[PDB]
């Protein structure tokens, strides 16, 4: 069914917090 | 209600939030879909009102210690008293 | 700080909801622990 | 001193240090 690997792409804003410059 | 911003410290409510901070004009750039912002250690730091894109910050209400000076008892009765670490336009509005 | 967050067991974190939002026996109860806890991270910090 | 004080970078409260 000709599979495909996705990479990076699938990713989402779970919450609409401001956070600047930080790793969470 | 009417909004007072800077007036004093007012405990509020937006739209679910404790509030009960000071409020000042922020200038931090922000994204549309987004309401309010946690600097560190998730407290709120900045909030959206519904009526403008105006961004606001969050303060908490000053607090600290206060401490005497005394040259000793048998000395003199006068004393000095220190408001510790607080900028002082606010000294008469000191509950304790 | 992150200590202060949790809920130590009860229905929520925050007090004010607790107070007002149960009856205010048993809201008293539920306060009762969540301070064991909350002076339970004092002990250690202080001790370290 | 002024490249070692450089290369250090860094209810609750902080009091200030008595020795500036
Ligand atoms: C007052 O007390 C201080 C120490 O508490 C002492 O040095 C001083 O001599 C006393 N004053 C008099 C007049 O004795
Ligand atoms: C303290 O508050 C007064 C309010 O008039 C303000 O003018 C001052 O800039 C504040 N900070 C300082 C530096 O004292």
């Amino acid at each position: 069914p000709a599979y495909t690997n996705s990479f990076t792409r699938g990713v989402y804003y779970p919450d609409k917090v401001f956070r600047s410059s930080v790793l969470h | 209600s009417t909004n007072l911003v800077k007036n004093k410290c007012v405990n509020f409510n937006f739209n679910g939030l404790t509030g009960t901070g000071v409020l000042t004009e922020s200038n931090k750039k922000f994204l549309p879909f987004q309401q309010f912002g946690r600097d560190i250690a998730d407290t709120t730091d900045a909030v959206r009102d519904p009526q403008t894109l105006e961004i606001l910050d969050i303060t908490p209400c000053s607090f600290g210690g206060v401490s005497v000076i005394t040259p000793g008892t048998n000395t003199s009765n006068q004393v000095a008293v220190l408001y510790q670490d607080v900028n002082c336009t606010e000294v008469p509005v000191a509950i304790h | 700080v992150k200590q202060l967050s949790s809920n130590f067991g009860a229905i929520s974190s925050v007090l004010n909801d607790i107070l007002s939002r149960l009856d205010p026996p048993e809201a008293e109860v539920q306060i009762d622990r969540l301070i064991t806890g909350r002076l339970q991270s004092l002990q250690t910090y202080v001790t370290q | 001193e002024d490249l070692l004080f450089n290369k250090v970078t860094l209810g609750l409260t902080v009091l200030p240090p008595l020795l500036t």
